[PDB]
């Protein structure tokens, strides 16, 4: 009777949608962070209806059976453990209170359950991961073997500061360093770069340094970013490898590594970028999205007076015009919008009346025409359609402030949504926007469920020591912008960790809540959090998606111009006549000699280029030669240069313009391109996809439009501030609060300064600038603090008195980079697979010659076997042939290899001399056992064992590593390199290489990556030869900028080694913000107009504001198109390898 | 409060020597102008607290009649350590034995108290 | 910024010339007071002589007749921190030949280190009656006909084969 009760009770349409009801409820409690003493009853009532709920379930489900029926089902273990606590922390507990509230937390994991298939969503994730097993271990194989050689390369560098040369008292840098702990105390001793945390990296290398006069460099103390930044420990260089795997501000370490190690080590960072970072991410991509189909297709394929009043009606319905009215309005609309689109933080007050008048006359006829449209239609009729219940909503919010808040007038800029119908694209962006919520509902919620949970997580466990330590992140004691304190707070961490920039908060959970918790947290936040990303955006996606002798010279021309040693002998000119323009910087006036035979130099490269032009005319005629988009490149340049030298050879000419006329010089290496078979394709897949790119960008921009337009009414002009010039600190408030007060003290006071930002959203020109870096997320944060912090047009800042601006940033990463991004990614690869499609199904990025060499790699997947051998005749050979062939001899040397591997981790920076012996003789002994076994084969297989080509390699690695040793040894009794020397060492990684052959799921992951080698090769090519380009540009343009951030001794323009490092950097487009801000200031006192530049003619270091900007912003979108390139190529190898 | 562990009650036999372990913890690096540390004792709970070792920059021992050469530090504060040795102790040092440590920039003020009883 | 260019050796004369001694810090953020000594001695002489002082922002400028009266700064101008000291002389003669010896002073200041460093810089002129072309200059020109002749000539000379190939397969089909 009771279990029928209770049977009846179970089941019930009520009780679900109870049990659910509560557990949202009990959410908005854990945000309290502090919650008043009253509400502990509440905490009482929500124990109370989980052991409800569960009695009911136990009570009838095990009728007293030991609850066979209930704890069978994997959920409900879960669901049993958390009344549990709640009893058990009633009853004698566990002596952590902070650790005791995130037990809790499970609750609200509890909603899985409760909604309608959220179950069956959350198994299909984890589903996903048991395919990308095997990715994780190569990524750990591979981040561990660029420890390996991080480790051996950089280990200790991290420790250079500049140490002063005069010491009072005798004291050494011994005694000194026991002494001294205060901040204040390092920095009398050590240089420290005004106002930076830590002391100034230093190098030893002329390529490096380098230290002010007076200042010696010496290793000693702790590694920059408290430490945490080094390269000392196997663990610690793991760390630091990761985060440049993931990206995440590796601009800043590769600076300190390459300022230590000198910049020739600049090529360790591009091998690991290269090969590290850009292909593993792909891997994971490739197997998730891959992965992805499988099951999504798999699922699928199973299934598969009053009379009067109606005369007026016949007029109106007649007058409505569909033909000329419906599109008349659009027109009108698109209208407006640019009416509003004109904003400025100043404007005079006539130009602000007739953005009153004309927003009257627009707000006047779409509002005759909402009265029009339900007559026609009446309200049953009209309010039914879908667009009109839109529209409005639209016409009552215009009409509601028509004569009467700030935030309320912000969302008239949503209207110009319409234009959508009409557009092929506009129905693109909205139908991946639709899938968010809609068919993928359920998915999506998943992301906000995780999010909640880290956000409520994290709050409790590092809630209470941000507000202890403080003092251990700050100087003030206050706070900092980023914390993990309450909510809201702890939710925008969480939110910046989904966007890659874990690390700079990560360090800072450290320093308050120790190292084990805050790593392992914000570990799993990464690697959890971003798979559902990760999902989302690719099930997004993939489901959205679905006499006459003139004419014998003329015959003989045409023969030179065919002929290979003239096309081989104007290659050759090129790439000569690129190579002179990296000789002119800012040190071409020291070597006067060069420079003289440079511009000599550059008068015969002329001549024989309009020589060969000639040709070409005679060869071709004119009609073949101007219908030819290659040609039309050559001549146009040629031209440039016979411009230049007619008027420099011409004399008198040398004004203005024709300066100017002569930076385009920089433009030469550009014939380069129509020479390079490799260098021409690429191009060739470009040019097929601009048309297609060219739909997205407009979308995008009416997108982005709204969200300048919206941006600019809530901030223009607020951004001003009053900063004390000396360390640029804002004023308090206090006093100096508004603009006007500030001028009074800088009458009185000498450096103190009322200034803009430089980007932000004064107008709607620099709204779309300072939206584009919230975008990439880079230079996004310093933009950030000023929107929360401002208050008025005229008024000081205060300090987060919006704090909730900040959902304006989030709702845009989340529309205008998460949504656009996947549109950009979905048409540009869709847009790829057509052009394979019409090139009869062959790959598009490899030259017909490459195209033979891939076949040939192909053939080495075939297993097919290879003769056996045989066992020769004498029983030596039979005894030590017959160990060999066994099944142990491969595992033990397997085994015996991986013992090696750890050998090499135990090294760390200041080992003891004991250490060290230990382990020279320990390598010697594997050493002699690796030679050992590489003998022993020897012997039996004889011939045969040449034949294996893993056999070559594994040989080949002990000759290194023998050699590698005997060198090492005679290094030392002859010579004392040391930096030569951790080169030689680095011989032995070697060994650990074979642990590859071992491991079958890693081997076809690695030999995927040797495919698209030839592909990866042409667009690395095209890469370079962009990189080049921009490189000259820079360096006659933005050498001479005053340095300010991003821009310093090293990591400048000024010479041509510099820019090449610079450009690499921001490929990737990191800190792309920074190198831009130095270029931007013009006129005082940003910069001095004209400065004397020692040493050379130039005057003023002003960046060119409209130069610059267009510069720095090609050069990001065209590296973004490139590689989304190497993303479409190694999807396209991944799935073949992992098909067959 | 802050968090210092000490043993409630020690217990000692005549003669011997009393190791007084306390152990202080807080956030941050231990400061030497910063950390400072001090010990009292009373003869009986309502008594008058008698000021017999502190650490300012350095140990400082007050060298009390009562203990004569006696008290000796032995801890090691920058391991959050403060203890005090009390060598050959005598029936008269029964009592209750208080650590307080004010460390900057932490703002609270830890005390671990001490009952120690002299066995016979 | 600033870089370093070795002055020039050959100066003619009647007329100015300007000697370069550029002497640049290791780096540029850090801020300095300097000042400089020029000390000149006569060509088929022996020791040195101080011709010119500048520090703060006047210049003074020993009183000998040899180099009275002709001599201008071109150094940097107000930043009392010159990182480059130039010497311009105006009406040069043949008494203005030998080696010119430049030394530097330089007082940085640091947080709470204060450095005194010295650099020195040496430019040796002869003077000339009238200026000739550098070997680097004459031969480059020389050497840059030639190889635009070589190029033409292989041109004419390329056609000329190929002229006379392309007639005679014309004859006979
Ligand atoms: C702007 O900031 C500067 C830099 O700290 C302030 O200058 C300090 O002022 C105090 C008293 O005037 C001096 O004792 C310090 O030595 C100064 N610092 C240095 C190194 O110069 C300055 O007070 C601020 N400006 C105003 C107007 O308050
Ligand atoms: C700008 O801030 C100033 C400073 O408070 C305001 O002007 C006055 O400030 C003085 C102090 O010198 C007070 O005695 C006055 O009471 C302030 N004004 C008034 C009317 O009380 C000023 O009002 C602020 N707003 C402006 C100038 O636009
Ligand atoms: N991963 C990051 N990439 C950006 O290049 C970095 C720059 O920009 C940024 O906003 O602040 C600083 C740093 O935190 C950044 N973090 C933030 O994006 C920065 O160095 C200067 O602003
Ligand atoms: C410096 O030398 C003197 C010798 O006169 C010595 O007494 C003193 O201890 C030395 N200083 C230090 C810090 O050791
Ligand atoms: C500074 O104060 C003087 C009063 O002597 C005033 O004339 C001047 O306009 C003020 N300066 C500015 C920039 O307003
Ligand atoms: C001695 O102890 C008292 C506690 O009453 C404390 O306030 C004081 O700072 C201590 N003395 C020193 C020198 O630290
Ligand atoms: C060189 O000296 C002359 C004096 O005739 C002066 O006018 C000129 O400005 C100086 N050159 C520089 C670069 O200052
Ligand atoms: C050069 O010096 C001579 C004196 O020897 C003087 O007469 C002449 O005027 C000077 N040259 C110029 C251009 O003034
Ligand atoms: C030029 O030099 C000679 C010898 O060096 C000297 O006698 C003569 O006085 C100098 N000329 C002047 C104008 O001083
Ligand atoms: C260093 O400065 C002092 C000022 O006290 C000065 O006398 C001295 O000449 C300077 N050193 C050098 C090498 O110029």
């Amino acid at each position: 009777p009771l279990r029928r009760i209770s049977i009846k009770i179970l089941v019930h349409s009520l009780f679900s949608m109870l049990i659910m009801c509560t557990i949202l409820t009990n959410c908005i409690f854990m945000t309290m962070n502090n919650p008043p003493d009253w509400t502990k009853n509440v905490e009482y009532t929500f124990t109370g209806i989980y052991t409800f709920e569960s009695l009911v379930k136990i009570l009838a489900r095990g009728f007293c059976v030991g609850e066979f029926t209930f704890l069978r089902d994997p959920w409900n273990w879960l669901d049993f453990v958390v009344i549990v606590f709640a009893y058990l922390t009633e009853f004698v507990n566990l002596g952590n209170v902070s650790a005791l509230r995130t037990f809790r937390v499970l609750r609200a994991l509890k909603t899985i359950s409760v909604i309608p298939g959220l179950k069956t969503i959350v198994g299909a994730l984890i589903q996903s991961v048991k395919k990308l097993s095997d990715v994780m271990i190569l990524t750990v194989f591979c981040l561990s073997v660029f420890a390996l050689i991080g480790l051996q390369l950089f280990m200790g560098n991290l420790k250079h500061k500049c140490f002063r040369n005069s010491l009072e008292n005798n004291e050494t840098l011994e005694s000194i360093m026991n002494t001294l702990e205060s901040e204040e105390d390092f920095r009398k001793y050590f240089y420290y770069l005004e106002g930076s945390k830590d002391a100034l990296l230093c190098g030893f290398s002329t390529d490096s340094g380098q230290c002010p006069e007076g200042y010696t460099c010496v290793k000693i103390g702790r590694n920059p970013d408290y430490g945490y930044t080094s390269f000392d420990t196997f663990s610690w260089a793991f760390l630091a490898l990761f985060r440049l795997m993931t990206q995440d501000y590796w601009e800043n370490l590769y600076q300190q590594t390459l300022r230590a190690a000198g910049k020739t080590y600049m090529i360790f960072f591009v091998v690991v970028i290269f090969l590290g970072s850009f292909y593993l991410i792909n891997l994971i991509l490739a197997v998730v999205a891959m992965a992805y189909k499988e099951q999504n297709q798999a699922n699928i394929e199973e299934a598969k007076c009053s009379p009067y009043w109606i005369k007026f009606k016949k007029c109106i319905y007649f007058i409505v015009m569909d033909p000329f009215v419906d599109l008349a309005i659009t027109i009108c609309i698109v209208l407006n919008t640019l009416f509003m689109a004109m904003e400025h933080h100043p404007m005079t007050e006539e130009f602000k009346n007739v953005l009153a008048i004309g927003n009257l006359v627009f707000t006047g006829i779409f509002a005759a025409e909402m009265v029009l449209k339900l007559i026609a239609m009446d309200p049953y009729e009209y309010f039914q359609v879908g667009w009109n219940i839109f529209d409005s909503l639209i016409v009552t919010l215009s009409l509601v402030e028509l004569f009467l808040l700030s935030v309320l007038r912000s969302f008239r800029l949503l209207r110009v949504f319409k234009l959508a119908k009409s557009w092929p694209t506009l129905n693109m962006l909205i139908k991946i926007i639709g899938n968010s919520v809609g068919a993928l509902g359920n998915l999506t919620l998943v992301l906000a469920i995780i999010v909640f949970i880290f956000a409520v997580v994290g709050m409790q466990l590092f809630g209470k020591s941000y507000k202890e330590c403080v003092c251990k992140i700050n100087d003030d004691c206050t706070l900092p912008r980023w914390h993990m304190n309450d909510f809201f707070h702890s939710f925008l961490i969480v939110f910046r960790v989904l966007c890659g920039e874990w690390i700079e908060t990560m360090w800072d959970c450290m320093e308050v809540a120790g190292q084990a918790m805050c790593l392992i947290v914000y570990m799993m936040v990464m690697v959890i959090g971003n798979l559902v990303v990760l999902n989302l955006f690719l099930a997004l996606l993939l489901s959205s998606f679905s006499g006459k002798i003139w004419w014998n010279i003329r015959k003989t021309c045409y023969k030179i111009v065919e002929h290979s040693w003239f096309e081989s002998f104007i290659v050759l000119m090129i790439l000569l006549s690129s190579g002179a323009l990296a000789f002119e910087d800012i040190y071409i006036e020291r070597k006067k000699t060069i420079k003289i035979i440079l511009e000599y130099a550059d008068k015969i490269f002329t001549y024989i280029f309009i020589l060969e032009m000639l040709l070409k005319w005679i060869a071709y005629g004119y009609k073949t030669y101007f219908t030819n988009a290659w040609c039309w490149l050559d001549f146009l340049i040629v031209d440039v240069s016979l411009v230049t030298l007619v008027a420099n050879t011409l004399g008198y000419s040398d004004l203005g313009p024709i300066k100017s006329l002569r930076t385009l010089r920089a433009l030469r290496p550009l014939r380069a391109l129509s020479r390079f078979e490799g260098m021409r394709v690429v191009v060739n897949a470009l040019i097929g996809a601009i048309p297609s790119i060219m739909n997205v960008l407009l979308v995008c921009l009416i997108f982005w439009l709204i969200f300048s337009i919206m941006g600019v009414n809530l901030f223009a002009g607020k951004f001003y501030e009053c900063i004390n010039t000396t360390d640029g600190s804002r004023f308090p408030a206090s006093q100096v609060p508004n603009r006007s007060e500030c001028f009074a003290l800088m009458n009185v006071s000498q450096n103190v300064r009322w200034k803009n930002l430089k980007v932000n959203f004064d107008n709607v020109g620099l709204g779309y600038l300072s939206l584009l870096q919230v975008a990439t997320f880079k230079g996004w944060t310093i933009i950030m603090y000023a929107a929360v912090d401002s208050v008025n047009v005229d008024k000081q800042p205060k300090y987060e008195y919006s704090l909730y601006m900040y959902i304006y940033f989030v709702v845009f990463i989340i529309f205008g980079s998460f949504f656009t991004l996947n549109l950009f990614i979905g048409v540009i690869i869709d847009n790829f697979n057509q052009q394979k499609k019409k090139l009869g199904g062959q790959d598009i990025f490899m030259t017909e010659e490459q195209k033979k060499y891939y076949n040939a790699m192909k053939k080495l997947g075939s297993k097919k076997p290879q003769k056996p051998i045989p066992r020769p005749g004498n029983k030596i050979q039979g005894c030590i042939f017959d160990l060999v062939t066994n099944q142990a001899f491969d595992i033990s040397i397997m085994v015996l290899i991986c013992l090696n591997m750890v050998t090499m981790m135990v090294e760390k920076e200041g080992q003891s001399q004991h250490m060290t012996e230990v382990l020279y003789w320990i390598n010697v002994v594997f050493i002699i056992l690796f030679t050992g076994e590489c003998v022993l084969k020897l012997i039996s297989l004889r011939h045969y064992y040449f034949t294996v080509g893993w056999n070559i390699f594994d040989f080949v690695v002990v000759i290194i590593s023998i050699v590698g040793m005997f060198l090492a040894d005679l290094i030392e009794t002859y010579f004392v390199s040391p930096t030569l020397f951790r080169v030689i060492r680095l011989a032995r990684i070697g060994r650990i290489l074979r642990l590859v052959k071992g491991a079958k799921g890693i081997r076809t992951l690695l030999f995927a990556l040797m495919m698209s080698l030839p592909a990866l090769f042409n667009i690395g090519l095209l890469l370079f030869l962009v990189m080049f380009i921009y490189a000259i540009f820079g360096m006659s343009n933005f050498a001479y900028v005053k340095k300010e951030d991003g821009i310093n001794d090293m990591f400048n323009f000024e010479t041509f080694g510099n820019s090449m490092i610079c450009l690499f950097q921001i490929t990737t487009s990191a800190g792309w913000d920074g190198l831009l801000a130095p270029i931007l200031n013009s006129k005082p006192p940003d910069c001095d107009p004209k400065k004397v530049h020692p040493g050379s003619s130039v005057e003023g270091d002003c960046g060119n504001p409209s130069v610059g900007i267009f510069y720095f912003v090609s050069y990001i979108i065209i590296s973004f198109l490139v590689v989304v390139n190497m993303y479409i190529a190694v999807i396209l190898e991944n799935f073949s390898v992992a098909t067959e | 409060s802050m968090e210092v562990t000490v043993p409630a009650t020690l217990n000692v036999l005549n003669g011997s020597d009393a190791r007084l372990p306390c152990t202080f913890n807080s956030c941050y690096t231990v400061n030497h102008k910063q950390f400072s540390l001090n010990w009292t004792y009373q003869e009986c709970n309502n008594c008058s607290e008698e000021m017999f070792l502190q650490f300012r920059m350095k140990i400082i021992n007050l060298k009390l009649e009562r203990f004569q050469d006696r008290v000796e530090f032995s801890g090691n504060p920058s391991k959050y350590d403060v203890s005090v040795m009390l060598r050959n102790v005598q029936p008269e040092d029964e009592g209750i034995y208080n650590c307080y440590i004010m460390n900057p920039p932490d703002r609270h003020r830890g005390h671990g108290k001490i009952h120690l009883q002299v066995l016979m | 910024g600033c870089v370093e260019v070795d002055s020039e050796t050959e100066a003619v004369y009647g007329m100015t010339f300007k000697i370069l001694c550029i002497s640049c810090k290791r780096r540029s953020e850090t801020n300095a007071e300097t000042f400089t000594e020029w000390t000149f001695r006569q060509k088929g002489t022996e020791e040195f002589v101080k011709i010119l002082r500048y520090e703060n922002e006047v210049l003074q400028l020993e009183e000998d007749e040899r180099f009275e009266g002709r001599v201008v700064w071109n150094g940097s101008r107000g930043t009392k921190d010159l990182q480059d000291l130039s010497i311009f002389i105006t009406n040069v003669t043949y008494n203005h030949s030998g080696d010119y010896e430049c030394h530097v002073y330089r007082l940085l200041f640091f947080e709470n280190y204060e450095h005194n460093t010295s650099v020195v810089k040496k430019i040796h002129i002869e003077v000339v009656d009238k200026a000739n072309r550098d070997m680097a200059s004459i031969v480059s020109e020389i050497m840059m006909y030639v190889l635009i002749v070589v190029l033409t000539i292989w041109l004419v000379a390329e056609m000329i084969y190929c002229y006379k190939k392309i007639a005679a397969a014309t004859e006979t089909a």
